[PDB]
């Protein structure tokens, strides 16, 4: 379920007697790192970009 | 040389063992 979808499960498990398996691709990107500052009952959270 | 977003170097660590 973390990589099919309902719809896409049925088709493959009505109309298939077998699957497997065979390539991988893997990808991380839009990476943001960000600061967070605790004064008071309040949180502030600002960019950190270095 | 790069900019504020860009990262220098990286982190290596390890060891390797040669012949020698």
């Amino acid at each position: 379920h973390c990589h099919f979808s309902p719809r896409d499960w049925q088709r493959l498990i009505n109309n298939n007697w077998g699957f497997r398996p065979k390539k991988l691709s893997f990808k991380l990107f839009n990476i943001q790192v960000k600061e967070v500052t605790q004064n008071d009952g309040t949180t502030t959270i600002a960019n950190n970009l270095t | 040389a790069d900019g504020v977003g860009n990262s220098s170097g990286n982190w290596h660590c390890d060891s390797q063992w040669l012949g020698d």
